[PDB]
C-alpha cells in the first residue's frame, strides 16, 4: 500500500478463522535490511503496548479478525516492509506488508550566465526534489535532511539563446514540467 | 394478575431460534447494560434491566423486513410493551445508575436478553407481584 | 461428468438466502480473501478460482452452533462443493493466492458474494456442463 | 477513568443505533478551562484526521458502532474533560468522558549534620514528587517541568537524636512512609 | 548600468582632459535614501583607501585618465545610486552612474493532496523567488536574508483533478514556467 | 578521620621535637591511585604557596610543633590517601593519613503497574544514592556526576499486592527504611 | 596591609589576654561602602564556618590567641577594609584591618602607519593596565573583567619621524618606560 | 615588496612587448609550500574572474601592458611568493614576487614577587608579539590566533633589586625598548 | 558656399602625420563620442560628432607647445571654428544623446577622428548645404 | 675601434628629440625593465649596463607603424646601437638583469631616459672612445 | 627486683608538681603520642604501656635551659625512668605505637598526664613490685 | 630621687629564673610591643616601652596563685607601679604609636621584659632624671 508523507496510513492483517479475535497473540515488526526484525509493539486481550521508540509514531487497535498498525504520520524512514506475527498457542502465522511513503516532487527552475571567459552562455538549472524515485532530464544526487532525494541537471545555452527550453522532472509516475522562457536581456 | 402468564416458551423458543442462527465473530459492539458488580440483588437486577432490554431490541436488534427474525422482534417488542403494567416505578434518580457501557459480541449480548426473559419468566410465575419491589436501596447502593 | 448440470438445485440457493436474511444487521467489518475483480474480469475463470476460496470460507469462516438450521445448511453446502470438485479441472498451484486479494467487508455483503457465486456457477453449469473444464492458466497469469 | 504517568488510555463513545459506524461523523474535543473546546481530530467513513498539535499524542480509531480515542502516552496536561460529538444529517449526541492522569508518588528521604556553630544538630528532609495531590508529614510547593508536583518538609533534631524518626508521604489515597534510623557516626 | 547577483561589475568615471590621472583626488559615494552619501573609499596618487565598512566589497584603481570603482561580489544591497566626486585644486566635477543588481527568478512547484475529509483536493503550490521584481501567476509576500524576495501562489483543485495545470513567473522582463502534469496516484 | 560532603576539614602532622616549627619544610601531597603522589602546597618559615590547581580548595597553617592541612569544602574526589613530608636540613619524616569523605544517603521509593501483560503486576522501586557504600535490599550501580554512587532494586509484587512492603537502604553504617504502603487503586 | 594580586595573604587580630583562645568568639567581616558588614565566616572552639559565598576565597583558624583571616588568592574586589570582632561573654572588642591590593602595572607599546592619505604620519600607541591608579604619558580609562584599570595615549609623528620617543606609564609608586625606537623601513 | 597588516597592497606583472595588453591571458596563483599553486584568479579581455575563496580579499585590474594583482587587506595567511602567468597563443612567461607582510611588533613589560620560598626575587617579564621575527633580549615562542608570533623573556632580580632593568625587542629592522624603574615598594 | 572647400587635403595630411608619430600602446584612455549602434545615419552622425571632436581637439590633443602637431591641432581648431558656420542648430535635448563612453587606444581615437573630417569633406564638397539636414528624429530614435 | 669616438651623431639625437616632441602627452603609464640608479651610480658602469638595455626597448617597446618618419628614426637608431656593440666589451653574463628594475612611468618618461643615455653616451665616447672598455664585474656584484 | 617498691619517692612527685606551677598559662596547643584510653582501660597495662611513651616525652618534648632547677628535675626523671626500666617486662615490638593516638593538647594539660603516670605507677609499685611483670598482650592486641 | 635604686637585682633574679623556668615550645603568641625600626632612641624607646610592660605584665604574665612565679609578677608590678612617678607624661596622640603586633614565644617576649628592666635600671643609676626627656619627636618620626 502507499501514503503521501505526513499523512496517517494503516497496515492491516487478520486472523484467518472469524471466530477469534482478542486471543491473538498480536505483535508487529518494522523489516530493516537484511530482513532484520525490530519489534514495533504488542498486542493480546485489546491490551497494547508500543515499544517507547515508536510510541506517538506507531498505534495497534483491533476490529473482530482484524488487527491494524496504524502510522499516525508517515516519515521516509518509515518506506520499507513491515511484518506482523500472530499467535494463538503453539500455532503462529506470519503476514507480509509492504509501506510506500511518497513525497510530492519539487521541481525548481534557475539560470545564470557565465561569467569568464565572456558572459554570452547562460546555463539552467533544473531541480527535483522527491521520494523514492526523482528524476530530471532536459529536452530537445543528495540526500536531504529530511530524507528525500534531490537530483539536478544544468544546461548550456551559447548565444544565440535558442529559448525556450524546457525540462521533464517526475517520480515514478508523477511529473512535472519546466520551461525557462526569456532572460532579462 | 395476568403477569403471571404474559410471557409465553413460544417467545423464547423465537429467541433461542433468533440466537443459534446468528454467525459466530469477533466483532465487538458498545451497549449500555446493568452492571453486575454493583447490582446483585436477583429482583432489582431485572428490575433495572427491563427498561434497558427495551431499549436495546427497539435500536439495536434489526433486521430485514417482513424476515421471521423480524417478526420475532416485533412480538417481543410487542410482549415488551404488555409487560410495561408489571414493573412499578421507582426514582428518576437512578436511571443510568447501576449501568456500564459493554464492549462484546452480539451473541453475549442477545445470551443477557434471553437470561432476562427466562428468569423474569420464573419470578413472576412463583410470584406476579414480584416486581412491584421497592429498589431505590439497592439502586442507591451504586 | 454429465450430472454437474443439475448437481446445484434451488434448495441449496433457497437455505442460502434463508442464512442471508436471518443474519442481523451491524456496522463490523470482517477480514477475508476473495477474487479481485479488477485484475480477473473473465466470467468463467472469475468464477473457476472463487469456488476454492468459496470451499475455504465456508470451513473456516461461516460458523454456527451445531445442529443449527444454518449450520445445516452450511453443511448442505458443504457437501455440493465436495460434489462439486469433480466437475472443476486442475489448473495450476501456482496460481492459487493469485488474482486473490483482501477483503474488508461487513458479513451481509460477503454472504451476498456467496451467493452470487453459487448462482452464476449454476447457470452456467445449467447452459454448459462441461464450462469449467476451461484452462485459465493465461487468465490467471495476468494478474499482477 | 484513570491511568498513570506515561500509559496507554483509551476513551469511548458509541452511536446508539448498532447498524451505523462509518456514516456517523465523529469529532474529539478537549476541555480546557472556561468550557472552552479544543478540537483533537475528526472522523469520517474511516477517514481520521487528527490536528497537528495532538498529532502522535492522539489517535482516532472504530469498531462497529464503538468509537476510540487513544491516548498513545498520557501525560499531566491530559488530565481534564474530553467531549465527543457525534453526528448523523442534522442530528447529533455528544459524550463526555473525564480521564484523571497520575504520577505515583516519589518520596525521598537524606540528611545532612549543621556545620556551625556545632555538628550537634541533625536536620532531616522529606520529599515526594507525585500529581495530582502530593502531601507530606513529619511524625515529631514546587510545580516541575513533566507538570508534576514537589513538596517537602524538614525536621530539626537536637542532640541526643530520638531517633527512629518518621514522615508520612501520600497522594490522595496512596500512600508510603520514609524511616530516618541512623546516623553514620553518632 | 545592470549585473546579476554574486557577479563581479565595474562603473566608470574619467578626467575631461586627458593628461591627467594621479594628480586627481578621486571619492567614491554610495547614495543611501534620502539623498545620503556615504564614502566608500577615496584615491589620490595612486594611494587608495577604502573605508572598512566596505573593504572587501569595494575596491578602487586607475588607468590613465579613467577612475574604476569595482563591486568584487555584487549583493542585493548594493543596487542603487554611486557618485564619484573628482576635485583638482578649487575645481571638482561630479558624476553619477546606477548600479541594478538582478537576482535570477527560481521558480518551484510542488502539491500535496487533502487529508480531510478526503483525499480528493489536490492544491498545486507555485513559487518564485527573484529580485527586484518577482510575480507569480496561476492559469486557472516574503523578504529573504539574502535581500531577495519570495512570492507564492496556491491552486485548489477538487477531483476530477484537470491537468495539466501551468504557473507563469516572471521578474520584470525574464520569465519562466511551472507545469503539473500528473499526480502519483489518481 | 571523616567528614561529611561540603563541609571544612583539617588533616594534621606534626614534628616530634616540639622545640621547633617554622624551621620545618613541610609539604603537603594528595595521593592518587599506585601510590602516586601530587603535590598540593608547601609551608617553610610561614611561608605557605598552594600550588593553583588546588588553590581555594586546601590551605596550609601553623601552630607550634603542629601542622595542618585545610581542606576548605570536601568534595568526593577528596576522599583518599595524604602524606605530608616534613624535612629539617638532610633529616625527613613522612606521616600518613587518610580522609574519609561521606554523603548522607538519599533513599527514594515510587512504583508502577505493568503496562502488560495487564495492569495486575505493580512494581515498587527502591533507590538509595549515598557514598563511599551505598546499599539497597527488599524485606521479606550508577556513578553520579558529583562522584557519588547510586544504586536500586526493584520488586514485582502479583495481585494480590501484599502490601505494605519495606526496603532498607543504608550506608555503611548509616541506615535508612522505606515502606509502600497503598496504591492508589 | 599590602598584597599583590593572586597572592595568599593574612591579616591578624588577637585577643589581649593570653590566657584565652579558643573560647572566644571570632568573627570576621568585609566593609562594604556605606560602612555595610557582610559576614565573612565566624569560628568558636576551633568550629569554624565560612559563608558560602566566601567559601574558597577566604578562611579562618587560630593559633594560642591570636586569630587569622586567610585570602586564599586576592582579587581586586577584596582591596578595602575589613573588621575582626571578638567576644567573650557580655563583652566583645573590634579590630580593623585595611587590606590594599595591587595589580604590577603592564606598559605596551605599539605603533601603525597611516594608510591615507599618505603612509608618512606614524602613529604610536602606549597603554598601561594596572591598579589602582594607572598613568599614562608621552614625553613630547576602560575596566577589565579581572577588575583591573586600562588607560592609553597616542601620539601622532609626521615626516620626519623624531626617533626614538617615550612614554612613562606608572602606578602610584611604582614605574616604567616604553621606548619606540625605530620603524621596519622609513 | 612589502606592506603592513591590514593595508591595501599591489603586485605586478607586464607583458614585455607594449603593444598588447587585453589579448594576454592573465592567471595569478598563491604559491603554498612545495611550490604548490593556488589558482587565485584570471583576466582576459578585460574580463576578470576571481575564484570564490579568494573573492573580496583579491582582486585583478590592468593599466596597459601592465597587471596588477590587488590585495585590498593583507592578513598573515598573504605573506609569501605569488606567481603570475601570461599566455599569448602557445608562448607564456612565468614572472615571480614575494610579498612580505608585517605586524608592527608590540613591545610589553610587567613584573611579579617570589612567592615562595620568600617575597624577596622580582621577576620582570618582557613580551614582544610581532611578525614575521619577533626577538626579546635583556640587557646587562607561541602563535597566535591572528596568525602572529608572540616570545617573552622572563629576568630575575634577588634584593637588592639593581633597577632599573631594561629589555630590547625588535623586529627585524623594526626596534623598540622597554625599562622597569621601580616596584611599588 | 565657401563649405564645401573650408576643408583641405593639408589638413588630413598633417593629421595622418600626427597619427604616424604616435607610439603603439596597450593603454586606454575614456572619452565621450557617438554610438554606432543608435545612430547610423551618416549625415545626422557626422552632424552630432562635429561638437565632440571640436571638445575633444580641445582639451584631448595636448602636445609640447610650437612643436609641429601642435600647431596642427591649432590648424585643426580654427577650422573647427569656421566650420561652426556650416552646420545649423538642432536641440539642446539631444546633447548628451546618442553618446557613449569610450575606453580605447588613443590611436583609435585619432582614427575616428579622420574618419569624421575625411568623410565631412566628401559630403561636403558633394553637398555644401547637406548639414543643414534636421536630425531630430534620428537623434530621437536613441 | 678608434671610430666609435665619432659614431654617434647629433643627426641622431636629434630625430630622437623630434620623436619625443611628437608624441602626444597622457596619464598613461606603461612597464619596462632598466637600470636602478639607486645599486648602481657609476657613470660608466651605468651606461655599459644601460646600454643593452636600450637595445632591447628600442626592440620591442619603441614600435610605430611601417615606413613612418619616426618609424625611420628608430631603424637609424637601431643600426646605431648594431654598430656600437663593437665598442662595448663584455663583463659576464651572470650579470644581465641584475641591477635591473621594474619602472612603471609615462611613455615620455621613457624616452628621455634613452635621449639621456645617448647624450653621456656620446660625450664620454668623445672624451675617451675606449672607456667602456672597462671591467665592471665589481660594480654589478654590488647589486642585491 | 624488690627495691621496685620504693624507687619512685615524693621528691621526684615535688620536683614534678613544682615544674607544673612554674609554668605560664597559655592557649597554645602542641602535639604529642600518648596512650589512648578509649581502647586501652586495663590500668596495669594501660601504665606498662604509657611508661616507654612517658620515657620519649621526657626526652625530646620536656625541655628547659641547661642547668635550670626544672632542666634538673627533668634529669632526675629521666635518671628514674631509666632506673624504673628493669622493673618493666618487654612484650612485643608490634605493639608499640598501637593503643596509641595523636593529642593536641596544653602543656599543663601534657604534664598532669605526667603527674598522674608517676603516682599511680608509684601507688601500684608500693602495693606489688611485681605488677608490671604482667603479660598485656591481649590487652594490647585489642586495639585496632 | 629614689629613683636611682628603685630597681634591685633580686627582682631581675626572680625574673630571669622565671625565664628559665620556662618550657621551650614552638608555640607563638601575639602582643603589641616597641618596633624598633622606627624607633631606635634608647631613652624615648625605654620610654615608650615602659607602659608596654606594665600592660603585657598585667594581662599576660598569668600563674597560678600563690606560685613562686605569681609572687615575682606581683613583685615586679608593684614595681612598675613605684616607677609611674620616674615617667614624665609625653602626648597622648603618640599612644599606638611607633607600636607593632609581634607573634612571638613566650620566651622572646619574656627576653624582652628583662631586657627592658635591665637595661631600665642601667640608665637610672647612671642619671636618676633620665627619663623626665621630651620624646615627642622621637615618637614623631615613626
Ligand atoms: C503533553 O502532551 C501535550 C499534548 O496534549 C503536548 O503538547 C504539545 O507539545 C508540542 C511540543 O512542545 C507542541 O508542538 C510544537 O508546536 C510548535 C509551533 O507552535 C512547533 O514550533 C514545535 O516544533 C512543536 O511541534 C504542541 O503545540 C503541543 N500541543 C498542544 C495541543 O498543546 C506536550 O508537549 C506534552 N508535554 C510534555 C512535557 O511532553
Amino acid at each position: 500500500v502507499t501514503a503521501f508523507l505526513g499523512e496517517r496510513v494503516t497496515l492491516t492483517s487478520y486472523w484467518r478463522r472469524v471466530s477469534l479475535g482478542p486471543e491473538i497473540e498480536v505483535s508487529w515488526f518494522k523489516l530493516g535490511p537484511g530482513e532484520e526484525q525490530v519489534l514495533i509493539g504488542r498486542m493480546h486481550h485489546d491490551v497494547i503496548f508500543i515499544e517507547w521508540p515508536f510510541r506517538g509514531f506507531f498505534d495497534i487497535h483491533r476490529s473482530a479478525n482484524t488487527f491494524f498498525l496504524v502510522v499516525t504520520a508517515a516519515n521516509i524512514s518509515h518506506d520499507g516492509n513491515y511484518l506482523c506475527r500472530m499467535k494463538l498457542g503453539e500455532t503462529e502465522v506470519t503476514k507480509q506488508e509492504h509501506l510506500s511513503v511518497v513525497k510530492p516532487l519539487t521541481l525548481s527552475v534557475h539560470s545564470e550566465r557565465s561569467q569568464f571567459p565572456d558572459f554570452s552562455v547562460l546555463t539552467v538549472t533544473c531541480t527535483v526534489n522527491a521520494f523514492p524515485h526523482p528524476h530530471v532530464q532536459w529536452l530537445m544526487v543528495m540526500k536531504e535532511k529530511d530524507g528525500s532525494l534531490s537530483v539536478a541537471v544544468d544546461l548550456s545555452l551559447p548565444k544565440p539563446w535558442h529559448l525556450p527550453v524546457t525540462c521533464v522532472g517526475k517520480n515514478d509516475k508523477e511529473e512535472a514540467h519546466g520551461v525557462y522562457v526569456s532572460g532579462y536581456l | 394478575e395476568h403477569c403471571s402468564h404474559m410471557i409465553g416458551n413460544g417467545h423464547l423458543k423465537v429467541l433461542q431460534q433468533l440466537i443459534d442462527s446468528q454467525m459466530e465473530t469477533s466483532c465487538q459492539i458498545a451497549f449500555e447494560f446493568v452492571d453486575q458488580e454493583q447490582l446483585d440483588d436477583p429482583v432489582c437486577y431485572l428490575k433495572k434491566a427491563f427498561f434497558l432490554v427495551q431499549d436495546i431490541i427497539d435500536e439495536t436488534m434489526r433486521f430485514k423486513d417482513n424476515t421471521p427474525n423480524a417478526n420475532a422482534t416485533e412480538r417481543l417488542q410487542e410482549l415488551s410493551n404488555n409487560l410495561n403494567s408489571c414493573f412499578t416505578k421507582d426514582y428518576e434518580e437512578q436511571n443510568k445508575a447501576c449501568v456500564r457501557t459493554f464492549h462484546e459480541t452480539p451473541l453475549q449480548l442477545l445470551e443477557k436478553i434471553k437470561n432476562f426473559f427466562n428468569e423474569t419468566k420464573n419470578l413472576l410465575e412463583k410470584d406476579w407481584n414480584i416486581f412491584t419491589k421497592n429498589c431505590n436501596n439497592s439502586f442507591a447502593k451504586c
